[PDB]
C-alpha cells in the first residue's frame, strides 16, 4: 500500500512461503564443532534467596 | 456395481495383490542371502583360532 | 456443527432459477445453512481450499540374488522335486 | 513510470545482487513458485512406503507384507519485508508534477 | 572440483489451470497436477491388470542449465557441495548468522 | 493415505527405508495396515 | 496353502531348501575385527543364593 502520513509511502511488501520436512529418514544432521566465546563466564555469582 | 466407482475399487484391490505378491516372491530372493550366513556361520571358525 | 457453508462459485452458473419469490424467513425453520446478507458482505469474496501436493510411493529394489556379490560363494542349482527327497548324499572321493 | 522501471529497475544492474539458485544452497531446496499460497487452508503431502520382508525358516513367526500410509501439513510462517520511500521523492519521480 | 552447473529457474510454476481453477474455488480442494492424475486414473480405468511401474507421471524434455561460480569438495564417496554465506547474503545487515 | 484415489497416481517416487520410527512418529494421519484390509475399498 | 483366518484370507508360501558344506576343510573364515558396544554393565552385583 501507500502511507498518507508523511515521510514517504513506506508500506510493506510481504510474501508467504510454505514448506514440508521432506524425507522419512533423518535428512540433514548438523554438527557442532568449535567454541567462539562463552556468553556468560565461569563466574562467582552466589544464589541469593 | 458397474458404476464409475465400483469399477475403480476393483483396481485398488488389484494393485495391492500385485504389490503384495511382488514382495513375497522377492523375499525368497532375500531369504536366499539370509540362508547363506546362518550356515556359513555353522562353519568358518574365527581367524584368531 | 454446520454444513460446509454455501459455495459461491456454484450458482454463478445456476442450474435453475426459482420460479416463485417469497420472504425467505417464512420457511426459516426449514433450511440447514442460511445467511441473510445486507446488500454486500465481506464473506462473499474470500476463497479457501487445501491441496494434496503429490504422493511419494517408493519402489523397493528387486534384488536378484545372482545380481549380488554373495552368489559366487555358493552354487545355486534348482531342483523342483526337493519336497520328495528325504535323504541325499555327495560322495567325495579324495 | 513503470515502463522505465521494467527496463531499468527490473534488471541490468547488480551493485550487490544475489540470485538464490545462483547460490549453491539450492541443491537442498526444491523451489516452486505457487502463487496462490495465501489462499490455502492446509497443504498436504501423502507419503506411502512399502516395507519389504524376508522369509524366515523353522519355528518362527511368519513375515507379513506391511505398508505405511502417512501425511504431513505445510507450515506458513508469513514473511515480511521493510520498505521506505521518502516524501518529495516517489510523487516527484512518478508523475505528480514536472 | 569447482564451478558447478546449476538450474536458474525457480523450478516449476504450479498455477491453477483449467482443472485446478474449477476444482479449487468450487469444490474447495485442489490437487497438484490434476491434469495428469485425472488422466491416469481414467487411462488405467479402461485397461487395467496393474503395471505398476510408474511415478504416475514425469516428462518434459529439459531443465534449463547455467554454469555458475561454486565450490565442490570430494568427501567420501559423495560429491558434496561446500558453502559459507557470511559474505554473500549476510554482510553488513542486521540478521544474526543462523 | 487420507485419500486413496490420489495415490493411484504416484506423483513422484519414495526413496526411503523408514519403518514405524521417526517418519511415523511425525505424521498427522498414519495408518499401518496389514495386507488384508477392508476400509481401503 | 490357503488355510483360513478371521478378518481376511491368509496365503502362506513354503519354499524347501537344501544346502551342503562342499569343500573338504575350512572353506570360509570369520574374524571379529571391532567391538560395537558392551551389552552388560560390568558387574558390581553379587550372587544371591
Amino acid at each position: 500500500a501507500r502511507h498518507e502520513t508523511g515521510g514517504g509511502v513506506n508500506f510493506t511488501l510481504t510474501q508467504p512461503r510454505g514448506n514440508v520436512d521432506l524425507g522419512v529418514g533423518y535428512t540433514a544432521v548438523a554438527a557442532t564443532g568449535t567454541v567462539r566465546n562463552p556468553v556468560t563466564d565461569m563466574g562467582n555469582l552466589p544464589q541469593n534467596f | 456395481d458397474g458404476t464409475g466407482i465400483s469399477l475403480h475399487r476393483q483396481l485398488r484391490a488389484i494393485q495391492q495383490l500385485a504389490r503384495n505378491v511382488q514382495a513375497v516372491l522377492g523375499a525368497f530372493e532375500r531369504g536366499t542371502a539370509d540362508q547363506m550366513l546362518h550356515v556359513l556361520l555353522e562353519k568358518a571358525p574365527p581367524l584368531a583360532l | 456443527r454446520d454444513p460446509p457453508g454455501y459455495r459461491y462459485a456454484a450458482a454463478i452458473l445456476p442450474t435453475g432459477s426459482i420460479l416463485s419469490t417469497i420472504e425467505v424467513a417464512s420457511h426459516r425453520r426449514l433450511f440447514d445453512f442460511f445467511a441473510a446478507v445486507r446488500s454486500d458482505e465481506n464473506s462473499l469474496y474470500d476463497v479457501e481450499f487445501d491441496a494434496l501436493l503429490g504422493s511419494y510411493c517408493n519402489t523397493l529394489s528387486l534384488v536378484r540374488f545372482l545380481e549380488l556379490g554373495l552368489s559366487v560363494a555358493c552354487v545355486c542349482t534348482k531342483f523342483p522335486e526337493l519336497a520328495y527327497m528325504n535323504e541325499g548324499r555327495v560322495q567325495f572321493e579324495v | 513510470d513503470v515502463e522505465f522501471d521494467a527496463l531499468l529497475g527490473s534488471y541490468c544492474n547488480t551493485l550487490s545482487l544475489v540470485r538464490f539458485l545462483e547460490l549453491g544452497l539450492s541443491v537442498a531446496c526444491v523451489c516452486t513458485k505457487f502463487p496462490e499460497l495465501a489462499y490455502m487452508n492446509e497443504g498436504r503431502v501423502q507419503f506411502e512406503v512399502h516395507q519389504p520382508l524376508i522369509a524366515r525358516d523353522g519355528p518362527h513367526p511368519v513375515e507379513q507384507p506391511v505398508h505405511n500410509y502417512m501425511t504431513k501439513v505445510i507450515d506458513r510462517r508469513a514473511l515480511n519485508a521493510a520498505f521506505s520511500l521518502a516524501t518529495e521523492a516517489i510523487a516527484l519521480l512518478t508523475g505528480e508534477a514536472l | 572440483e569447482d564451478t558447478e552447473a546449476d538450474v536458474p529457474v525457480t523450478y516449476g510454476e504450479m498455477v491453477l489451470n483449467g482443472a485446478n481453477l474449477v476444482t479449487a474455488l468450487v469444490m474447495g480442494k485442489a490437487v497438484r497436477s490434476l491434469d495428469d492424475v485425472g488422466r491416469h486414473l481414467l487411462d488405467m480405468q479402461e485397461e487395467q491388470l496393474e503395471a505398476n511401474r510408474e511415478t504416475l507421471d514425469e516428462l518434459e524434455s529439459a531443465p534449463q542449465t547455467t554454469r555458475v561460480r561454486a565450490d565442490l569438495v570430494a568427501i567420501g564417496d559423495r560429491l558434496v557441495f561446500l558453502e559459507a554465506l557470511e559474505r554473500r547474503i549476510y554482510a553488513a545487515t542486521n540478521v544474526p548468522y543462523p
